[PDB]
């Protein structure tokens, strides 16, 4: 196991170079897991318990009260139930034309829109980034990620399933 | 009675190693923790160390020697803590970039096999040059030195402007192609020492072109930055350690080795030779010996505790690698060939979680030995803690017992981590990584004489270091060499090796030589002025380092030399030029006869594809003491009684076998000891199992046999 400010350092990106070679030739440590929700848990201006993280900013919480699980962003906006794609509740930015392409990217090297499209989801409050799409048009919005939370805690960690209520 | 004469040094292993001879060639070795932050220190206990062994002091011998040698990590470090000038550089007009590219590679250098292809363990170092202190000229040069675009002066000379307004503390020069053709580089270089004197500032300027003429610009550049980037900071240190020694009542110039095996003065012009660290002495060593032993072919190992090196002399003659890769930075230094093969006695035995496969290293306790030693704390075995498992180490006697050792640590941290989770006993387990690592090593002995073309049969296998008479019966068993042999100065042969080395400095430069097999002699007239204009250019490097350091031309032996191969198909072997200076076509034919002998000598041969020269070589050699061989009349087959210390069990092929235990300087030439039997001394052991014989010559050396 790492010490715990090594781990802290990882998420803040601030970690020393040995270290971080460190833990990636050697063998995991299994209990990177809880120690790492726990440092996420104790920097949200939220008590709602992150059962699993999706993103910088973006968690499955379980909500303290209805035990409901859904997707939060950091500010503590709530976009759906886990099982939904958050994104469909989302804002988005589409950069269809040359002209929004060429203020991320200069001209050529810029994508064509006719073939590529970005799109941008934010937080409707905070207005933070969560994902950027990159696909052709008509393409349907991707739900990224189902994860099988029951799995990951019963049989892979070993730790009880945090309670849930039904939507 | 007793007259100290040599020193020998090697500060880049596990610790810091020191070797003291006397006039009829008795020794001893020293060994104390290194001190890279003030290497002085642990130089100077390391030394005390060894002559305790003598009765004598540090004051007594120091005032009697006549020479001294030093390696270890001065300027490695300096390089790898970029702890340099402010170098500038100063390129073609839009390359600015490829030096701090590093070409890519340097992102994976020094990198295990997993590591290499694990993606994100790779990994820039910062660039020696930043960015802002880098400019460039209009200029190019092609391949055959025809220039392309003409050297635009002006934009010299703004480059030139611009880092001597950034205050730059050097500014290194490196066109295209200067190698062929350097005019170009040569003027930009003029034209920046002229804008430096009118500036009034103190900027010295390195051009690639006189210091490192060769191929490859990444190479190249880096190896000439590194003289305007930590040479003159690597005097300062050598400085204070040679200091030091002079403080204290040395009467001698400290040399330190270079990376093509030869000696230089810490004062040399060219210092980016002296970044080696390895263990290089000790192929040196064993070639010194092998030239007064009869030995051609040897197979050198370097069993310690931080790495597994091993290297072949063959025909007397050992490996130089032309374009190698030392702290992560590709560089063009010829240097001593030698290949690692694990991390040293001190390797970390794990199972792998996901396969419960064993790995050794690549990471190493080093001078924390192991679990063994409580107070070191480490919490994972090493092969020591095998050794101490299975007894071939005594835990009383670890650096004559400096280290406090428990022998239950390892018996408990294998059971725990190795043997139970395999279902074996203990001893079986630490028995198993004894085998698996034997076998690695005698497969890698096995497979690099076979690439030579050789069998093991043609061959001389020396083993030294600390560990290495530990697995010389193990990892030599079956190879059928001629003869097994472990110098009684194990413990610091590449210190000796260090100290057998020449006071030799060593310049090269490419060619581009291409000679039909048959051709009229005006073409041989003009390939010979070719080698020769290069054999000139490089003499006067040679013999200026000498005349620096007192030396007049009279006194330095040079040894011109050329690497040339049938076209078309590339050789590892350097040849020296059997005339002074080549100028007939006759002259040349000569060249092209010493390589079909060299190459048959060594090793097939295609005179018919015509020859190829690739790069010029000037060796000047100035003779200083050497280390003296003994040469002793061997005694009594038995050995004395008071060599008798004891007995220790230790564990081999499912068998505790009790083990006579002998000291080893106690023994004399003509002993014969027959295994099992542990011939001990305080910084290594020499294990002798059940089947094997040892005897002892008049030079201290070690014979292994099987019976
Ligand atoms: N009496 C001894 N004292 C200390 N180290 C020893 C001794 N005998 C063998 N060694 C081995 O020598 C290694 C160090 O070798 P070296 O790096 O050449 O100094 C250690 O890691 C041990 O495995
Ligand atoms: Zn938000």
């Amino acid at each position: 196991a790492y010490t715990r400010s090594k781990i802290v350092d990882l998420v803040d990106g601030k970690i020393d170079p040995d270290t971080l070679h460190q833990m990636l030739s050697t063998p995991k440590d299994p209990e990177r897991f809880v120690t790492y929700v726990e440092i996420l848990q104790e920097r949200m201006p939220w008590d709602d318990k992150i059962i699993l993280p999706l993103g910088p900013k973006l968690f499955i919480v379980q909500q303290k009260v209805s035990k409901k699980w859904t997707v939060r962003c950091e500010c503590g906006h709530d976009f759906c139930d886990w099982k939904d794609n958050w994104k469909l509740s989302a804002r988005v930015h589409v950069r269809d034309t040359p002209q929004k392409m060429e203020e991320i990217y200069p001209r050529l090297m810029a994508p064509t829109p006719s073939w590529q499209v970005i799109r941008e989801y934010f937080c409707p409050e905070c207005g933070t980034l969560h994902d950027v799409e990159a696909p052709t048009p008509w393409y349907p919005v991707i739900h990224d990620f189902s994860p099988d939370i029951e799995g990951f805690y019963q049989e892979w960690l070993g730790l009880p399933v945090p309670e849930r209520a039904d939507a | 009675l007793r007259n100290v004469q040599v020193l020998g040094i090697d500060a880049g292993g596990t610790m810091t190693d020191t070797f003291f001879v006397d006039q009829d060639g008795d020794f001893v070795v020293g060994k104390a923790q290194s001190t890279p932050q003030n290497e002085a220190l642990g130089l100077i206990a390391s030394s005390e160390d060894g002559l305790a062994n003598w009765g004598m002091s540090l004051h007594e011998a120091l005032a009697q020697l006549q020479t001294g040698v030093y390696s270890g990590t001065a300027m490695l470090n300096r390089v790898v803590q970029r702890k340099g000038l402010k170098c500038g550089l100063i390129v073609n007009r839009g390359m600015e970039d490829f030096h701090r590219m590093g070409r890519a590679v340097q992102s994976h250098l020094g990198y295990a096999y997993e590591d290499r292809i694990h993606l994100n363990t790779h990994r820039y170092d910062p660039p020696l040059v930043p960015r802002h202190l880098t400019r460039g000229v209009v200029e190019r040069t092609d391949m055959i030195g025809t220039q392309v675009i003409p050297l635009r002066e002006d934009t010299a000379r703004d480059a030139a402007r611009d880092l001597i307004a950034a205050d730059a503390e050097g500014i290194v020069i490196s066109l295209l192609h200067s190698y062929k053709n350097p005019e170009n580089e040569r003027r930009v270089r003029d034209i920046v020492l002229e804008e430096v004197e009118k500036s009034g500032k103190k900027i010295p300027v390195f051009a690639s072109a006189d210091y490192y003429p060769v191929r490859k610009e990444t190479h190249r550049t880096n190896t000439t930055i590194l003289e305007g980037y930590a040479a003159e900071p690597s005097r300062q240190t050598l400085s204070k350690i040679s200091n030091a020694f002079k403080e204290r009542g040395t009467k001698f110039d400290f040399r330190v080795m270079a990376t093509h095996g030869g000696t230089i003065s810490w004062k040399a012009k060219e210092l980016a030779r002296t970044i080696v660290s390895g263990p290089i002495g000790g192929v040196i060593g064993a070639k010194y010996l092998g030239e007064v032993l009869g030995y051609k072919n040897i197979a050198c190992s370097d069993i310690g505790g931080t790495s597994f090196d091993v290297a072949l002399i063959t025909q007397g003659e050992m490996t130089i690698k032309n374009d190698p890769d030392m702290a992560r930075l590709v560089l063009s230094l010829p240097l001593v060939a030698m290949d690692s093969v694990g991390a040293g006695a001190g390797s970390f035995i794990r199972l792998d979680p996901y396969t419960r496969a064993i790995k050794l290293g690549p990471d190493s306790a080093g001078y924390r030995v192991g679990v063994c030693w409580k107070e070191s704390g480490i919490e994972t075995v090493t092969i020591s803690d095998c050794h101490m498992v299975l007894g071939y180490l005594n835990p009383d006697n670890f650096l004559g017992g400096a280290v406090k050792l428990d022998r239950q640590r390892s018996v408990d941290a294998i059971k725990a981590q190795i043997a139970d989770p395999l279902g074996l006993s203990v001893e079986d387990a630490a028995a198993g990584v004894i085998e698996l690592l034997d076998s690695d090593l005698r497969d890698y002995l096995r497979s690099m004489i076979s690439g030579k073309g050789y069998s093991p049969a043609s061959f001389v296998c020396f083993s030294y270091g600390g560990a290495g008479p530990v697995h010389t019966y193990g990892y030599t068993e079956g190879l059928g060499f001629e003869d097994v042999i472990v110098p009684a100065w194990a413990a610091g042969f590449s210190a000796f090796g260090c100290a057998a080395a020449d006071f030799e400095y060593r310049y090269d430069k490419s060619l581009d030589i291409n000679m039909p097999t048959e051709t009229p002699d005006t073409d041989k007239e003009k390939a010979a002025a070719t080698l020769q204009a290069a054999w000139e250019e490089l003499t006067k490097n040679v013999l200026e380092e000498f005349k620096l350091n007192g030396y007049s031309a009279d006194q330095v032996t040079l040894q011109p030399g050329y690497r040339m191969q049938y076209r078309g198909q590339l050789n590892d072997l350097e040849i020296e030029s059997p005339l002074a200076q080549a100028h007939t076509a006759a002259d040349w034919d000569q060249l092209t006869d010493a390589f079909n002998a060299t190459y048959g000598r060594v090793y097939a041969r295609s005179p018919e594809l015509g020859y190829s020269v690739t790069g010029a070589i000037m060796r000047g050699m100035v003779p200083i003491p050497k280390p003296k061989i003994p040469k002793e009349p061997e005694e009594g087959e038995t050995p004395p009684e008071s060599a008798k210390i004891g007995t220790r069990k230790f564990y081999r092929k499912k068998r505790w076998v009790d083990a006579q235990l002998y000291h080893m300087e106690s023994l004399r030439p003509g002993n014969r000891v027959m295994g099992p039997a542990v011939i001990e001394s305080d910084a290594t052991t020499f294990v002798v199992p059940d089947g094997f014989e040892t005897w002892l010559d008049g030079h201290r050396l070690f014979h292994l046999r099987e019976v």
